[PDB]
């Protein structure tokens, strides 16, 4: 039933297949909802979605800066169509700092964790996080253990130096009388990409997020 | 009286061979800088570069016109047909020659127009033309509504296409040279046509004591045939 | 192949391809096989005679264990018709087919069954365009 | 390990390609001064200049030998067969290649001899050989009395013809290059043969725990094909 067609493919040049263009696309890395836990907390990683993970697992070592764009949307409940122009606070917490536990925790005024204050009805917030790893490049794969303790023996393949930090987003505005749900979309665009040691592509379904186990099909 | 000789075929003409090059371009070849990015074509300068004389058609007083689609008209004729059936990629020009045989007591005018990418249409229906309607081979088609060129345009404005006039009191021959007319360097001969040679009788053929029928002879010669290589070594 | 897996991330591809075959039989095992190339739009050979009549190499794997084929050009893309829902698939751009010229000859002590493995890669004139999403895994429904 | 490549065909050999040129003459072409008095031939350097690999024959311990007559062996095979069937005059050389596949525990000797103008004979009869007896096509013939070369001569004195030896303990390949062998500048391919490639097992194939059958591969490539012109202009 399929029509067997063809075309005279006329093309030249290799600038499109550059690694800077291969992995340099802004991809959605997380999407979460919270109805006014009570705030958005998520550790930054590129393995959340299978497509981006498969693309990134084509190399062993990758070094890049991170560009983050936060796109918030609000939907009301029960009665006008007037969405409040709330103020949002997105704070980046590095690995060596504690993360907030509640909406009004003390860490929201850290003065060392960078924070962005932006409004709902404004252009989406955007900030660039540099290459913060302790090593020269991130390890897409790690054949080893964090330490010698029996606790670390259950953490095969986890290198503590590969964590990228936490992004905590909250609504600074107090509880409004109305009921609303906030949806947060995080877009990550790597910059200044450098990649080393290409690897065979993944051909089998993933069974977990941190072990590279495989199952049927 | 001169002759148009191409390969092993020759046509005797009435010295009216004022050739009309379509858009002022001679068919030359695929340029070198356009061939690096695509498959490399060879140049079969074989018997493909000869005139193919189709069967003569009858011009009557009620004729609406005839059209031939290229390279569909030559897809099953001679060495060109063989090369078309064995190669999947082709690129060639054409040199159409139209001749008429009439006495000094005949009258009529033919508009020999080469229409590129002539997408044939239908009349009072939404369904597109079927395969048999378009691909007519060497027999050729017959215009149903020559006033609209069978496509909703106007024959009056068809003069913008590469054309020649055959007025029986002035001349009886037309010669249009067609270059490569496509948006791609090469194309597929079996299911796409580049030119449509149309012969529309603008002024009806008339006479009082004549034969009431004159023959029209169409001769088409591919000019710069190029096909994909079928014998590149794989070592 | 790696070439296919990488090219699945792109839409249009063109260029030449390298291909290698290795015979992994015993030392004294000998025989002849015919490797044929059919250009795009041709008919795949059905017997040894047709394969010999086309572009081919008579490979004697008893002498050398590796043979390399150079494919001149392959091309392809992805298509979608304008006002129709009919699927459009790129046509075949040729085949590479192997036919046994002579039967396998082995000593008494050697094994009576051998094997052939193959490799494939692109040349330096290969190109890709219009990066897309690989459908290799998929299985996502609601952008979870 | 080297390759013999001709056109789009290649053959992998065992480095034993010590070519034997028959009578020390390379096949070149019809000389200019010999072509003025006869019809002018063109040079179709098309796919005719490739190796044609016949079906492998089985060498057994009781084999008497096989022969192929040229150009009869290629008269119905590929572009050479097409050109032979469409042209009435031909002139070409040949390059015969013979290969064997055997283990180190096999033994036997083959005499690959190219006999020119091998007029086949019969045994205890006066009637000459019929058409089917001689023209065997690509299947080839089988010697009945190899001791007399099937013509009343001696195989012992056949060594005077262009020949090569295949001793399974030394080599397994033979390559004889045959020039034009005729008393006329060109000849008719359909009913006259110039060379007869014979493969006579002088020493029988023998083994104790071997396969008792080894294949023999024959590959023949026309070298300097020339045919009468089919497209000379008549103007």
């Amino acid at each position: 039933e399929a029509i067997q067609t063809r075309a005279v493919i006329n093309q030249h040049g290799t600038s499109e297949t550059l690694v800077e263009n291969f992995l340099g696309r802004a991809a959605l890395v997380m999407m979460k909802d919270f109805e006014y836990q009570n705030f958005f907390k998520w550790t930054i990683n590129t393995r959340s979605y299978v497509q981006l993970r498969r693309k990134f697992e084509l190399f062993t070592y990758i070094r890049f800066d991170s560009e983050i764009t936060i796109v918030p949307t609000i939907r009301l409940y029960t009665s006008y169509s007037g969405l409040p122009n709330l103020t949002l606070q997105a704070m980046f917490v590095p690995v060596g700092a504690p993360t907030p536990k509640s909406q009004d925790s003390y860490e929201w005024q850290s003065a060392c964790n960078p924070s962005v204050f932006f409004k709902i009805d404004d252009p989406p917030a955007r900030m660039t996080i540099p290459f913060m790893c302790i090593n020269s490049a991130y390890g897409m794969f790690y054949d080893g253990f964090a330490g010698f303790e029996k606790t670390a023996n259950g953490l095969y393949g986890i290198n503590p130096a590969n964590t990228m930090g936490n992004l905590c987003i909250r609504v600074v505005n107090a509880y409004q009388p109305v009921q609303y749900t906030i949806t947060i979309r995080i877009y990550l665009k790597p910059k200044h990409i450098k990649a080393w040691v290409p690897r065979p592509p993944r051909t089998m379904p993933y069974m977990s997020i941190a072990n590279t186990n495989y199952t049927g099909h | 009286v001169l002759q148009l000789k191409l390969g092993n075929s020759a046509i005797v003409t009435q010295e009216a061979a004022n050739m009309c090059c379509a858009y002022g371009e001679w068919p030359s070849y695929l340029p070198d800088n356009e061939a690096t990015a695509i498959d490399k074509p060879t140049q079969p300068e074989t018997s493909t570069d000869r005139f193919y004389t189709l069967k003569s058609v009858k011009w009557e007083g009620t004729s609406t016109g005839w059209w031939w689609k290229l390279p569909d008209a030559l897809n099953q004729t001679g060495m060109f047909g063989q090369n078309v059936q064995y190669h999947y990629l082709y690129r060639s020009g054409f040199l159409c020659h139209v001749q008429c045989n009439a006495t000094k007591f005949h009258q009529g005018a033919l508009l020999v127009v080469a229409i590129p990418e002539h997408q044939l249409g239908k009349y009072n229906t939404g369904t597109s033309a079927s395969f048999d309607d378009v691909m007519k081979g060497k027999t050729g088609g017959v215009f149903t509504h020559p006033y609209v060129l069978d496509d909703g345009t106007s024959l009056a404005c068809s003069l913008i296409f590469p054309h020649q006039w055959i007025n029986l009191r002035t001349n009886n021959s037309a010669t249009i040279m067609l270059p490569w007319m496509n948006c791609a360097p090469m194309d597929f001969a079996l299911r796409h046509n580049q030119w449509t040679l149309a012969i529309i009788p603008v002024v009806p053929l008339n006479t009082s004591g004549g034969t009431t029928m004159v023959p029209i002879t169409v001769s088409i010669a591919p000019m710069c045939c190029e096909f994909n290589g079928l014998r590149n070594a794989i070592t | 192949t790696l070439l296919a897996n990488i090219a699945r991330y792109y839409t249009h591809w063109s260029g030449s391809m390298e291909m290698t075959f290795m015979f992994c039989g015993s030392f004294m095992a000998t025989g002849k096989v015919i490797l044929c190339y059919t250009p795009p739009g041709g008919s795949c050979p059905t017997d040894r005679e047709s394969a010999m009549l086309g572009t081919h190499i008579v490979w004697d794997f008893g002498l050398q264990s590796s043979i390399t084929l150079v494919i001149p050009w392959i091309s392809g893309s992805h298509f979608r018709m304008f006002n129709s829902d009919a699927k459009s698939i790129n046509a075949n751009v040729g085949y590479v087919t192997c036919f046994m010229q002579t039967n396998l000859i082995v000593p008494k002590e050697a094994a009576t069954s051998t094997y052939i493995i193959g490799f494939a890669a692109a040349k330096n004139d290969f190109s890709l365009r219009l990066m897309r999403d690989s459908p290799d895994i998929g299985q996502s429904q609601q952008l979870e």
